[PDB]
């Protein structure tokens, strides 16, 4: 049990990591 | 920004410096060395020196006590002590 | 785009909607405090003042009631352990009931001064926008304060109007709430002597009406005004966030080292109490009087009281807890159900023997029976191959007097060990585990717990001060640092 | 495993609670352009 | 029932969002263990 | 052990075969990643302590840029000018391209020898060590403040992988 | 132009400089304080 | 004017700044300095913890090290005139005191320097920040150099005041706090420590994307001190990481400023933690394995077997490192692996 | 006017000398283990 | 705006906003009280520590 | 009752007034030479 | 009084995670105007 806990912790953030890379805002040269 | 206090390179560099030094600054380091040999700094600090940290014969730390009379504590350690 | 942290901000000026603010984080504390005062109701058992007060149940907040004189429950019983006297509406039930309705209607005058948030009031005259006087403001504030820190120190705890406050004496403890006399001697200063306490409200209060009269009428220095930038509420905040943490700190030790303010028995005993045998010694001295009196030694330590032996229990000494050892003290050693008697250990050659308590620091210790002179007559081998001490081959035994073993002896190598590691504690005693199902550590008395609390908090608080204090001065630099340059 | 009973409020809850705010926070703005 | 002015609208970006989670998520991911006990 | 609590076994050990809290290098290195986690806050402090303007008080100051500016966003020479007179003047840095380098090579080299530390007790050659170095005239032994740290030590040495450890010396 | 010789600066320097050799000195003694 | 005239001169420039704040930094501040100083050199420590702690007794760099209290006199701040002492320089010196004092006088240090930072900020049109970020220390300082001992049994327990004295410290909570595993303490390391690379590395990143704006090889004093021109392309920057880390410090107001936080926050973590081993409370616990480490003997963590490592730092030390306590373990009781 | 090095090199062997010093007394200094 | 009942019973204590009386003024005394506070701080906080002894007042539990 | 302590603390207030008092004394001596 | 040991993360997590669902929908076209 609370190592599922463990594990989708550990999961949803490399999934923190899919977006804030490839979802990330852009940087704008302006 | 605008700086102007009396120069370093100058007195390191100065004559003077020199000359009022050389005689005075190994007058510190001698001061120093005689405040050491004369084993005066021991009794200025209490702290001991090696011909006297443990009496003879005991085998015992010369722990403070009671914080309230410790004062006497010290001596009574010191005094027994030779 | 304005961030969070700036989003609370939004008044700062518009004291109307902020009112309904303070108005609210006060009828939300308020309401939390009747909240777990229900909450600890719900839970706090009577049965026992002897083996089982408040502060082992994990008790936090009932605590207080005590303090200014809530002693019982509309249930016939009370802390003391009295019985047939009820008190009225004012009864813990009463306490809570009470800030519940506060809190309640809290919210009301709160989501009132929101929607009427423009008021005559709060607009000042002579300037075309929102201003809030504060240099008078500020005294006004004080001066109740005062009059009600007076209005309490003589007219509550003087027990002149009202009941008195928790108090008792290192012995029981038999605390109880009864009216205190302000003594202004020197000692009003012993921090302990409890007559110290109405002595300096009463006091303080005085000091408090002229200030705020004072401050009310008298107005600040342009040179002062223009420094800690009054007028601009933004300083008021380091001005108090400042005290707050102080007086943070302040109840951080007066909580952990001893204090009348924070007796020994609405808090878990000092853990000092225990690091000088206080327990035992003060024991010593009454089972050597009866002792030398005429006396079996039996009908010695039959004569020491429960609870007194009670506080000779590490097992209540704050610090052996953890920080997040999550519960009250009985999910710990078990519930404390009895004492079972001094454990004197005896030689095989008769002599008499002691088992070398265990300090504070360590969780982990080795039981060491020393004669009575500070030498080792026994322990219990780790190597055990090359033992010289050990219980069976040094015939160590154990006797029985006081509690419920009395007049008893164990004699089996087993057993006897057992019973040494156990005193290594203190008091052995008999706890019940199973009911709440403990698992076999310490846990930290309330007094522990609200230690460590104004303690993070008020470590913190100076950082709010700090930063605060720095953007009440600097709020002129905080938007940038002006694109004017090289001068200096 | 015996370990404590509100290990799943406990550590479930500090996550969702703080999270559901940022995430509050986040589509109220991006949704400034009615996008989103 | 007069509007205040003081209405200033909110900010959290697409990114401060995910540092936001970022922190959280980790937190989470460390304490969860001593939240057990 | 790659893991959580294994580092700190790896270390608790360690210390205790090595005394590595007692070694030159290791201290060069808690020496740098101090100073580097105080630069980090120092040159990030600063920075941001003379910004510059760009901004109301309801907007974020830290709105204030765009990518690809052509001009920096802070103001230097306010900033030099303000730290170096905080406690002498001279220790402080115009210099940008110098500063930001020493923010680099200052950790940069300490771990370095932290590295090299480990990697030099790796073949046995453990820091310092004292143990009754400091004695009386009759000999009686007087604990320097390092006995301690030994003492500590053999509480370590003794307990860790009890029950290989088929005999009298730790030679690995 | 003629700065001082009793700069601020210099009390400064100095309340360390003095006692450092004076310190200095008085560990090269200790140096050979055997017995 | 009167005050102005005070105001006025200890203001302005000078070299050496003294302000309205070095009135209490410079004195504490320097005494502290001299306070363990002296210590080192000259004052023993030995009637505290029967311990050699000066140069003059033949202590090195790493030994000497200003004692602390005897575990007589508890939080007393031992003052030099004080009944304990009662102005006796070398029974006050013997007492141990120069603590109390390095650490008082310490104290004011900070708080004083502290503020420097702000009045030479307020006067030098800057926002204060640095100021605040100082917080860091005197959090640190503050927690674990009065709050833990002023939370434990005596001023003895607490720093040492040493090179070695120090690291003694670090072991002792290791063995008793068993500190390395709590949350608290741990982004204490990882603030310190991720920070440092976050310097280390800003400061290379920057260096490297620098625009080739001087002439040769001394590209240190081709950068203009005069006037605003971003020195490092911070263009050439984002699209570095963010294609060879996947991401990208896009703004330098947050960079140069997350910097601040990472360390500052982490340390305030330590001290928060501490504050917790001041009234005991610690992360030694964890319950859910020892719970199952009574029975399956044959079941192990590393945490239960590092955990044995403190026992045994302590069975070992606390009757040396606590003297106090005169404490006695024979032979046999202390705990140990089969060989030695 | 005296040369800025020449005053350096002698300031820094003091250094150099002193610090020797200390690196024997180490050594036969009390503080040795003998 | 909107005054009501209180809104003008309470108007003139909020009035004020920038009454500052001229110059130091006051100050001195505050001064005065100022160090004149710290010692009671000090007296209490060392009476406290253990550092300040006095008859009658020898701070312990026992106490009465 | 002036017990030795207690004397004791008179005499450190003394010291304090003492040093404090000698500060700004030549503190506001030399701010007035300029 | 025993109860299944869900009870907490069953009934709460079923009030917070639908709840915040609407919350979000809700503060997300409040912000159109940019008020909210
Ligand atoms: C975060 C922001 C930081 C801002 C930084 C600003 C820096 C400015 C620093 C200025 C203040 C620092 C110096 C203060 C020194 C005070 C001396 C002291 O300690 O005074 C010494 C005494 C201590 O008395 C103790 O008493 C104990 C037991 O005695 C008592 O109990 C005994 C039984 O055990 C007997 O009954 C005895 O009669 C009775 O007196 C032992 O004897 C101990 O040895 C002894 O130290 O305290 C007292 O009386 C005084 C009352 C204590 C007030 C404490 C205020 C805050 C600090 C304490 C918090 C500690 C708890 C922290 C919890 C976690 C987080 C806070
Ligand atoms: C105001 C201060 C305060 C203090 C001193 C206490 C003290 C106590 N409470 Mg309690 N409580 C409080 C506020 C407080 N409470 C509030 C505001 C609530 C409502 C939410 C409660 C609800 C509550 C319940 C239901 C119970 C208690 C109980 C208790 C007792 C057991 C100890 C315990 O449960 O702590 C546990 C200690 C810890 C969990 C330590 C670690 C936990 C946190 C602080 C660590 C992480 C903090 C933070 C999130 C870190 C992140 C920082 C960020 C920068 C990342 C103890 C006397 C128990 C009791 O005795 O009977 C009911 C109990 O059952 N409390
Ligand atoms: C608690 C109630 C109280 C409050 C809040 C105030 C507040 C104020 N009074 Mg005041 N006053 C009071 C009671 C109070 N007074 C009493 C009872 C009297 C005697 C009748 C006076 C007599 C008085 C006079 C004559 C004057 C004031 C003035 C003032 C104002 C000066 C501004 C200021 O505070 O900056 C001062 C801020 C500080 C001094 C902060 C520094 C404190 C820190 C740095 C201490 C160091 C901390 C350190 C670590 C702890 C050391 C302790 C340790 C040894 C244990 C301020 C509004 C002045 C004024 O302008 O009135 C409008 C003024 O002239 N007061
Ligand atoms: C003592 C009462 C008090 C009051 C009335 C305020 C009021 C304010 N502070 Mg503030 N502050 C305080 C104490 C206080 N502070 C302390 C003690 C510290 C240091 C520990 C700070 C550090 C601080 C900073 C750095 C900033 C402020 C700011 C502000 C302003 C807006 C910030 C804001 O509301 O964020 C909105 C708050 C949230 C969105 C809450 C989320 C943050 C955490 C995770 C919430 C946790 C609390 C909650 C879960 C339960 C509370 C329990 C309680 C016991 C703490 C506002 C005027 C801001 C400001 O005005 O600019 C200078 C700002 O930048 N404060
Ligand atoms: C942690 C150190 C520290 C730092 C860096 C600051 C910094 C600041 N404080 Mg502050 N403050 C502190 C601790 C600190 N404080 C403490 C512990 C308190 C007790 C509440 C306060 C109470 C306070 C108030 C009421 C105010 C400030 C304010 C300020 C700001 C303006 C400067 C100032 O007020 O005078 C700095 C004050 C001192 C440096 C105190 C001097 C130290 C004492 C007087 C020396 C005597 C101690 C004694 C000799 C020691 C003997 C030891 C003995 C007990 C054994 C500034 C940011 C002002 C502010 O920000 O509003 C805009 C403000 O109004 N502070
Ligand atoms: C590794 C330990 C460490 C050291 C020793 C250290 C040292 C210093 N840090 C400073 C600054 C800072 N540190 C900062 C953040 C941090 N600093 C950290 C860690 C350290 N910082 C970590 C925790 C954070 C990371 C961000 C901020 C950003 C600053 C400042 O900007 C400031 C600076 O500008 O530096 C250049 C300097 C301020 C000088 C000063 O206030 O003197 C004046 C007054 C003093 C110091 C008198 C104090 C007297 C007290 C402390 C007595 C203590 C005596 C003992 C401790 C000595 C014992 C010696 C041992 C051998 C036992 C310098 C003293
Ligand atoms: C083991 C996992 C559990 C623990 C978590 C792991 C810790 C990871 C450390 C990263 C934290 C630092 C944040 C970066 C600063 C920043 O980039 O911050 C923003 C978000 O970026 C991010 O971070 C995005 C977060 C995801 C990056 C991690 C991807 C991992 C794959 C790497 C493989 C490489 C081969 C990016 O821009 C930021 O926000 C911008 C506004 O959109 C501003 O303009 C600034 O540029 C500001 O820096
Ligand atoms: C390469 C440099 C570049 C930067 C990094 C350099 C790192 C150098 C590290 C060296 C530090 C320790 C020196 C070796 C110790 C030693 O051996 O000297 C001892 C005292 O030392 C010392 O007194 C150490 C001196 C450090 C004091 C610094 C105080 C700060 C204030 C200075 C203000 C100046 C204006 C004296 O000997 C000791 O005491 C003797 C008794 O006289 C014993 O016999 C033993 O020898 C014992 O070791
Ligand atoms: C077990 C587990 C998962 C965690 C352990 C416990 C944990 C995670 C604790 C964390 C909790 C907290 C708050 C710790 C302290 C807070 C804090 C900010 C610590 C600092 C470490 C941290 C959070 C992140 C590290 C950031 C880092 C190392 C790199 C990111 C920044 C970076 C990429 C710099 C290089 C860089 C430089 C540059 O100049 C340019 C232009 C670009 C584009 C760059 O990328
Ligand atoms: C205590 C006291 C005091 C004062 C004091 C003092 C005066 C002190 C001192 C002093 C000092 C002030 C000391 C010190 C210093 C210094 C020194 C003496 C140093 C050192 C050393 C060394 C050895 C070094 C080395 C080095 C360096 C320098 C760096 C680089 C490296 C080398 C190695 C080169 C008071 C009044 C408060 C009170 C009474 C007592
Ligand atoms: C019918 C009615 C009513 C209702 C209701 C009420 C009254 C209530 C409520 C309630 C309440 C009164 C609530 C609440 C509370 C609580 C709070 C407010 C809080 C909480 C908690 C918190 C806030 C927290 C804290 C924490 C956490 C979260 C965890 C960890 C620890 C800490 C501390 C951090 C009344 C009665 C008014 C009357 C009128 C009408
Ligand atoms: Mn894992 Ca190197 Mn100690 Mn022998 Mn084992
Ligand atoms: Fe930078």
């Amino acid at each position: 049990m609370e190592t599922i806990t463990y594990v989708f912790i550990f999961a949803c953030i490399i999934a923190l990591f899919f977006f804030a890379i490839f979802f990330r805002e852009p940087p704008r040269i302006t | 920004g605008t700086t102007g206090e009396r120069p370093f390179s100058d007195i390191i560099t100065s004559v003077r410096y020199w000359v009022i030094h050389s005689i005075t600054i190994p007058a510190l380091f001698i001061a120093g060395w005689l405040f050491v040999s004369t084993g005066l700094a021991y009794d200025v600090f209490g702290t001991p020196r090696p011909d006297s940290y443990y009496a003879q014969e005991q085998r015992s730390i010369p722990l403070v006590t009671d914080r309230f009379e410790a004062k006497q504590q010290v001596e009574t350690f010191l005094e027994q002590l030779k | 785009g304005l961030p969070w942290y700036r989003v609370h901000t939004v008044l700062i000026n518009d004291p109307g909607r902020l009112i309904a603010a303070h108005l609210m984080h006060t009828a939300l504390v308020a309401g939390w405090a009747g909240s777990m005062a229900l909450y600890e109701l719900a839970t706090f058992d009577p049965s026992d003042p002897v083996l089982n007060p408040m502060w082992r149940q994990g008790m936090f907040v009932l605590p207080f009631m005590a303090r200014l004189g809530v002693t019982g429950s509309w249930s016939g019983w009370s802390i003391t352990g009295e019985t047939g006297i009820d008190p009225g509406f004012w009864s813990f039930e009463g306490v809570a009931l009470a800030h519940i309705v506060l809190s309640g209607l809290l919210f009301l005058a709160a989501c009132w001064h929101w929607v009427y948030w423009d008021l005559e009031l709060f607009r000042d005259p002579r300037t075309g926008e929102p201003a809030l006087d504060l240099p008078k403001m500020f005294g006004i504030h004080l001066f109740l304060a005062g009059l009600l820190c007076f209005g309490f120190g003589a007219f509550h705890l003087t027990g002149l109007f009202g009941p008195g406050m928790w108090v008792s004496d290192p012995y029981g403890l038999t605390g109880s709430v009864q009216p205190v006399a302000p003594e202004w001697g020197p000692d009003g200063f012993n921090p302990y002597n409890p007559g110290g306490v109405v002595a300096h409200h009463i006091a303080a209060g005085i000091v408090g009406i002229i200030a705020g009269l004072f401050h009310i009428l008298v107005r600040p220095p342009q040179r002062l005004y223009k420094a800690l930038r009054m007028g601009n509420i933004e300083t008021v905040l380091s001005s108090s966030i400042a005290a707050v943490f102080f007086a943070a700190f302040v109840v951080a030790g007066t909580m952990w080292y001893g204090s009348a303010t924070t007796p020994i028995e609405l808090f878990g005993p000092t853990r000092y109490q225990w690091d000088s045998s206080y327990f035992q010694q003060e024991i010593n001295r009454r089972v050597q009087a009866s002792l030398a009196s005429g006396a079996t030694l039996e009908e010695a330590w039959s004569a020491i009281p429960e609870k007194l032996a009670f506080y000779d229990y590490i097992g209540n000494n704050p610090a052996k807890g953890g920080l997040f050892r999550t519960g009250p003290m009985n999910k710990g050693d078990g519930i404390a159900q009895a004492w079972k008697g001094h454990a004197v250990f005896r030689n095989k050659e008769g002599e008499e023997l002691f088992v070398r308590r265990m300090p504070a620091f360590f969780e982990s210790f080795p039981v060491i029976l020393t004669d009575k002179n500070g030498v080792v007559k026994a322990d219990i081998p780790f190597r055990r191959a090359e033992s010289k001490y050990s219980f069976e081959q040094q015939g160590v035994t154990v006797s029985f007097y006081g509690g419920e073993l009395n007049g008893q002896t164990f004699t089996d190598p087993p057993t006897v060990k057992s019973y040494a590691r156990k005193a290594i504690f203190g008091e052995i005693f008999e706890f019940d585990t199973e009911t709440l199902n403990s698992d076999g550590i310490f846990r930290t008395s309330p007094r522990g717990w609200f230690t460590f609390a104004h303690a993070v908090f008020a470590l913190l608080f100076f950082f709010g001060h700090i930063w605060h204090g720095a953007r009440t001065l600097f709020r002129d630099v905080f938007s940038g640092i002006d694109p004017e340059l090289s001068p200096e | 495993m015996e370990v404590n009973q509100l290990g799943f409020i406990a550590t479930a809850l500090f996550v969702l609670v703080p999270s559901v705010f940022l995430i509050i926070l986040y589509v109220q703005t991006e949704s400034q352009q009615k996008s989103s | 029932m007069e509007p205040n002015p003081n209405r200033q609208p909110v900010e959290l970006n697409r990114t401060s969002l995910y540092l936001g989670l970022l922190l959280i998520l980790v937190l989470a991911l460390l304490f969860s263990s001593y939240f057990f006990n | 052990p790659l893991g959580i609590s294994g580092t700190f076994n790896f270390m608790i050990v360690f210390q205790a075969e090595h005394n590595i809290l007692m070694h030159p290098f290791h201290q060069l290195g808690v020496a740098g990643v101090f100073g580097g986690a105080l630069f980090c806050a120092m040159h990030g402090s600063l920075v941001t302590s003379s910004l510059i303007r760009e901004t109301t008080e309801t907007e974020s100051a830290n709105y204030g840029y765009k990518f690809g500016q052509e001009e920096e966003t802070y103001n230097i020479v306010a900033a030099h000018g303000y730290f170096g007179r905080l406690i002498f003047q001279y220790a402080s840095f115009n210099n940008s391209r110098s500063l930001h380098f020493f923010l680099a090579a200052w950790r940069v080299v300490g771990v370095w020898f932290a590295a090299l530390g480990i990697s030099t007790m790796a073949f046995n050659l453990n820091g310092f060590n004292f143990n009754h170095s400091v004695i009386d005239a009759k000999g009686n032994v007087i604990n320097t403040w390092a006995d301690i740290i030994n003492r500590a030590n053999l509480g370590m040495e003794v307990m860790h992988e009890r029950n290989a450890h088929n005999f009298p010396l730790d030679l690995a | 132009v003629s700065y001082p010789i009793f700069t601020v600066r210099w009390v400064a320097v100095h309340t360390l400089a003095v006692p450092t050799i004076f310190f200095l000195g008085a560990i090269a003694a200790m140096q050979f304080i055997q017995r | 004017g009167w005050f102005d005239i005070l105001d006025d001169w200890l203001k302005r420039d000078r070299f050496v700044f003294v302000g309205w704040s070095g009135i209490l930094l410079f004195p504490c501040a320097y005494l502290a300095l001299g306070g363990w100083l002296t210590g080192t050199t000259f004052v023993t420590s030995w009637y505290t913890h029967g311990l050699a702690s000066s140069y003059l007794e033949g202590c090195n760099f790493l030994t000497v090290a200003v004692s602390t209290p005897a575990n007589s006199m508890g939080h007393s701040l031992l003052l030099l005139w004080g009944p304990e002492a009662q102005g006796d320089f070398t029974r006050w010196c013997q007492l141990g005191g120069l603590w109390t004092f390095i650490a008082l006088h310490g104290a004011f240090g900070l708080i004083g320097f502290m503020l420097r930072q702000f009045e030479i900020a307020r006067l030098v049109g800057v926002r204060p920040y640095n100021a605040i970020a100082f917080s860091a220390p005197i959090a640190v300082f503050v927690s674990v150099f009065l709050i833990y001992p002023l939370g434990q049994s005596s001023w003895f327990f607490a720093p040492s005041f040493g090179v070695a004295a120090i690291f003694r410290f670090l072991l002792f909570f290791q063995g008793f706090h068993n500190w390395t595993l709590n949350p608290f303490h741990m982004m204490g390391v990882a603030g310190v420590l991720g920070g440092a690379l976050l310097c280390a590395i800003h400061g290379a990143t920057v260096e490297n994307t620098l625009f080739q704006d001087g002439e040769g090889a001394s590209t240190f004093r081709a950068f203009n001190p005069t006037q605003a021109e971003e020195t490092y392309s911070m263009v050439t920057a984002n699209r570095f990481w963010s294609q060879i880390f996947g991401i990208a410090f896009s703004n330098k107001r947050w960079l140069h400023f997350f910097m601040l936080f990472v360390p500052v926050t982490g340390l305030w973590m330590s001290a928060i933690g501490v504050v917790g081993l001041a009234l005991n409370l610690r992360s030694y616990d964890f319950i859910s394995q020892e719970i199952r480490a009574a029975e399956d003997p044959e079941f192990e963590t590393f945490y239960t077997k590092n955990l044995l490592l403190n026992e045994g730092i302590r069975a070992w030390m606390a009757p040396q490192d606590q003297p106090h306590e005169n404490f006695v373990f024979p032979e046999e009781v202390l705990p140990r692996g089969n060989a030695l | 006017r005296i040369p800025l090095w020449i005053v350096a090199t002698v300031a820094g062997m003091g250094v150099i000398v002193i610090v020797g010093l200390f690196f024997y007394g180490a050594y036969a200094g009390l503080g040795s283990s003998l | 705006a909107r005054r009501t009942w209180l809104g003008d019973i309470l108007r003139p204590l909020n009035s004020e906003y920038g009454k500052v009386a001229p110059g130091w003024g006051t100050t001195p005394l505050m001064a005065v009280f100022m160090g004149l506070f710290l010692v009671f701080l000090l007296i209490i906080l060392e009476i406290y520590n253990s550092t300040l002894i006095l008859d009658g007042v020898n701070v312990s539990w026992k106490a009465l | 009752t002036i017990t030795p302590s207690l004397k004791g603390f008179f005499i450190g207030l003394l010291s304090g007034a003492v040093v404090l008092g000698l500060t700004f004394a030549v503190l506001i001596a030399i701010s007035q030479i300029d």
